C-alpha cells in the first residue's frame, strides 16, 4: 500500500 | 545476490535480506516492531548464442506479529522473460511499472521516501499482468538511449459486471492501460508517460475522484558520479493518486528530491524532501496536501553483506479535517535497522 | 531439477518454476492474469549400501493478486519416506493418490487436462496423511510390473462428533480408506482400485450423494515412441464425483483421450478430449454432463529450462438449470503462457 | 545444515526438515494427521578478523490441510546482529527469550514436552522484537560462564489507547520488559542455569480475562543437566506471577512448573525417554483456587538412520483430572501417542 521499495502500512 | 547453480548453460542467483527494524512514532498505528525479510530466486537460460530466455520471484514475509496472525507473506514480483541479442526483450508476469523506470531515481532513502505513489496503483509501481517490452541504446539510431512500452490488462472487482479472475476493491482496479518510458544520458534524464482506464467501480464506490481515465507525466533528472547522488523527479496526476482512504484526487502535483554523499569508510548520509498537493478535491475539500515530509538520515555498509542505518522523518503536515477522514498520518517517525544482505 | 548440495551422501536438488499466464474467456470467473510460481525441494540420503531415505516438498504461491490479499500460498507435497533398495519402497505425508498412478498418462496438456477429479478428492489426486507402499517389478516375480499399496486415515469436521485437528468442509472431508494401483508395459497398461469411507456430514450436509462408501475403478492405455504419444483412460466411480457445488454424483463415468507429436524442432501440437457424465441424481436432476470439452493446444521448448505455449479449451457443454446451479463453466478459454524452469 | 554457497567472506546455510507425523488420541482437537515441514536460512559474513555479521530466518509450513485453507504457515525466527570479537554479540527481530536458555535443557522429547509455556508469551519462549545482547565466559574474566540481557519492546493491542503496529490479543500482549539468564558448566557434563524476566502487563491483561491481575509479570528459574558418557538427565523448577496462562480463562496469579527428563543413547542408534511434566496454578480467582494446570507422564524412543532420517514414537500418559476447570479453560486431558518419520536436510 505504498511505494515500491519500503512497503509502508 | 548468491549464484547457488551454473550448469548447462543455466544460472540461478538467490538474494534476500534480513531487516531487524524499529519504529519510534507518536502514531499508534506505526510505532513499534518491524521486522521482516526478503527473499526470492533470478534465473537465466542461455538458449542460444543470439537468445536468452530469464526469470525472476520476489518474496515479501513479515515477521513482527506472532504466530497465530494472518496475511504476513506476499509476492512481489513474478515474470519470465526472453531477450533479442541487442533487438530488446519482452517479459510478462508481475513487474514495475514504466513510471517506475524514472521515479526509482529518487527512492533511494534508508528506510522512507518513495511514498508519492503505492504499489498496485495503475502503472506507478508494482502491477498485476503487465507485459512490457525494453529496448537498450533504441535499436541502433542512438546510444546510451533506453526505450520501453508496457501493456496491462484489467483487474476487476471480486465480483459483479466488471469482475475478473483476482478481484480486489476500488483501490487496487484498473481497466486496460498501456505506458512508456525513456531515458537518456553522470547526468542522466528521464521521462514517462501512463495511461490506464478507470474501472466503474472506482468512479461510483469513493467519494472523491471522477473521470474516465488515468493519466501520469512524469520528468526526471540525476547525477551520479564523484560519490555524489542528485535526484529529483516531478510528476503530474490525473484520476491516478489515492487521496488516502476517500478515494482520487482530481489532480495530484509531486515533486521529490534526494542528495547523498557516500563517504570513503561506508557512511552515506541522506536528505530528502517529498511533497504531493492534490487540486480540484469533492466534498467541499478544495486544494489539499496529501503528503509533506523532510527525511534525514544516514546509512553506515560494513560491508556489501551487512549495514546499518537511522532514518529521521520530519512530518510538516498540518492535522485538519481532510487528514483526519482520510487517515493520512502527520506524525513524526524515527527508524533504527539492522539489515544481513545475502 | 537444479542440484545444490551432494555432500555426505546426501543430495539436495530445488525445482520449480515461474509461469507468466494469462486467460481470454468470456466466464469472469477464470477471465484475466493467472501468474503463479512452483518452488520445491527433493531430497535423498544413502542411509546404507540398501537402504535410503528421502522427503519431498512442493510449494505453490500465487502471482496474480494485489499484495494485501489473502490465502495466495499452499502446500502441494510433503513426505518422507525410506526405500529398502528393491524390496519396495513406503512413504507417508502428502502425497498423490493411486488412482493418479494411471489417470497421470492423460494429464499431459499444456494447460489443462486432468480436472474429471479434484485434488483432496479421496485417492484420487494429492491428499493428506496417506501411507503408500510402492513396489517395482513386484517382488521378486514379473518384471515391469509395478505395484502399489496405500492407506489414508480420517479427515473430518472442523467441530462436532466427527471432528480431527484439521477440519474442512464436506467437499473435502474423507474416512479411512485404501487403494490398489497395478501398470504394466507389454505400451503400458494399468489399472487403479480405491475405497473408501463417507463421513456423516457429507451424507447429510449436501443435497446431492448419498451412501456408505467410495469406489473408484480405473483402467488405462499408454503409447509412447517414435515421437508420438497417445493415451487414454476410463473410470467409473460411486459416491466420489463432486457434481459442481451441489454434493456428489451417485454414479459418473469419466472418459479422456490424448494424442501428441513432438517434432525434431521443438514443436509439440497436441490433441485432446475430456467428459465425465453423472448418472442416478436426486433433485430430479438424472442423466448430467458435468465436464465436456475439446483440447486443442501447442507447446514450443526453447531448451530444457524455457518454454511458451498456447491452449485452446473448445468448451461443448450445454447450458441449464444443473450447470448454473452447480456452478460449472461452461465457456471457451484460451491460455498464453512463458514458463522458466529451474 | 547444507552450505549451499561460500565465496567473498559469506556463506549461507540451508536447513529445514520433513516430519511424516500422526497422531492417536480419544481427543477429537489433536487427534490425525499431523504432518508440516521446516525450512531457513542461515547466513554469515566477515565483516573484519574481529567483527561479524550474521542472520537467521526459520519458517514453518503446515501440510496437513487443505489446499484451500488459511493460516498454514508462519516465521518462528528472524533476527540479525553483529558479533564482536570475543567480547560479545548483539543481534535484533524475532527471537528466543532469555528464560528459554534455561528451560530448553528439558525440551529435548521426541514430539511432547515443553508445554508448560506458551510462545509469545512474555519472555519465555519466541518473541517479538527482542534485543538481545550475549556474553560468552562473562568477558574473559571466568571462563565457562555464559551470561546474556534482554529487553522488549511493547506488543499492545491491535487498535486502541495501548495499540501498536502488531496487535494482538490479550493472550500474546505485554508491555516493556527485560530478562537476564546466566548458565555455568560448573565441570565435564554437570551444568547449571538460573534466568528471570520481568515485564509490564497491559491494560487488556487486567480487563479482558477473568483471571490474573497484577501490574508486573515475573518469572524465576533453575535448572540442571548433566548431558555424559550417553547420558542425558535434565531438570528445570520455575515459579511465575501472573504470567503463566491459565487455558483460556487468562493468567495464573501464582504458578509452580517442574520439567525433568531422562534420556540414554545406545550404540546403535536407538535413544529411548522418559520424562515428567507438572505445572501447579494458585490463588486463582473465581473461586477456582488451587488447580493442576498441566500434569503428564511421557514415555518414548528415536531411532536415528543416519544424522539426515530418523523416526520417532511418543507416549504422553496424561494425568489430569477432568473437572470444571479443565472443561471452562479447554485444557485436554486425554493421552496421545504419536509416530513420526522425518528427513533432515
Amino acid at each position: 500500500c505504498s511505494g515500491g521499495q519500503n512497503t509502508h502500512c | 545476490g548468491a549464484e547457488i547453480y551454473n550448469k548447462d548453460g543455466n544460472k540461478l542467483d538467490l538474494y534476500g535480506k534480513i531487516d531487524g527494524l524499529h519504529y519510534f512514532s507518536d502514531d499508534k498505528s506505526v510505532d513499534g516492531d518491524q521486522t521482516y525479510m526478503r527473499v526470492g530466486v533470478k534465473g537465466e537460460t542461455q538458449i542460444n548464442d543470439q537468445l536468452t530466455g530469464y526469470g525472476q520471484w520476489e518474496y515479501n514475509v513479515q515477521a513482527n506479529n506472532t504466530e497465530s496472525s494472518s496475511d504476513q507473506a506476499w509476492t512481489r514480483l513474478a515474470f519470465a522473460g526472453l531477450k533479442f541479442g541487442d533487438a530488446g526483450s519482452f517479459d510478462y508476469g508481475r513487474n514495475y511499472g514504466v513510471v517506475y523506470d524514472v521515479t526509482s531515481w529518487t527512492d533511494v532513502l534508508p528506510e522512507f521516501g518513495g511514498d508519492t505513489y503505492g504499489s498496485d496503483n495503475f502503472l506507478q509501481s508494482r502491477a498485476n499482468g503487465v507485459a512490457t517490452y525494453r529496448n537498450s541504446d533504441f535499436f541502433g539510431l542512438v546510444d546510451g538511449l533506453n526505450f520501453a512500452l508496457q501493456y496491462q490488462g484489467k483487474n476487476g472487482s471480486v465480483s459483479g459486471e466488471g469482475a475478473t479472475n483476482n478481484g480486489r476493491g476500488w483501490s487496487k482496479q484498473n481497466g486496460d492501460g498501456f505506458g512508456t518510458s525513456l531515458t537518456y544520458d553522470g547526468i542522466s534524464a528521464g521521462f514517462a508517460y501512463s495511461h490506464s482506464k478507470r474501472t466503474d467501480e472506482q468512479n461510483s464506490v469513493p467519494a472523491l475522484g471522477r473521470g474516465d481515465n488515468a493519466e501520469t507525466y512524469t520528468g526526471g533528472l540525476k547525477y551520479d558520479a564523484n560519490n555524489i547522488y542528485l535526484a529529483s523527479q516531478y510528476t503530474q496526476t490525473y484520476n491516478a493518486t489515492r487521496a488516502g482512504s476517500l478515494g482520487f484526487a482530481n489532480k495530484a502535483q509531486n515533486f521529490e528530491v534526494v542528495a547523498q554523499y557516500q563517504f570513503d569508510f561506508g557512511l552515506r548520509p541522506s536528505v530528502a524532501y517529498l511533497q504531493s498537493k492534490g487540486k480540484d478535491l469533492e466534498r467541499g475539500y478544495g486544494d489539499q496536501d496529501i503528503l509533506k515530509y523532510v527525511d534525514v538520515g544516514a546509512t553506515y555498509y560494513f560491508n556489501k553483506n551487512m549495514s546499518t542505518y537511522v532514518d529521521y522523518k520530519i512530518n510538516l503536515l498540518d492535522d485538519n479535517s481532510f487528514t483526519r477522514n482520510a487517515g493520512i498520518s502527520t506524525d513524526d517517525v524515527v527508524a533504527l535497522g539492522l539489515v544481513y544482505q545475502f
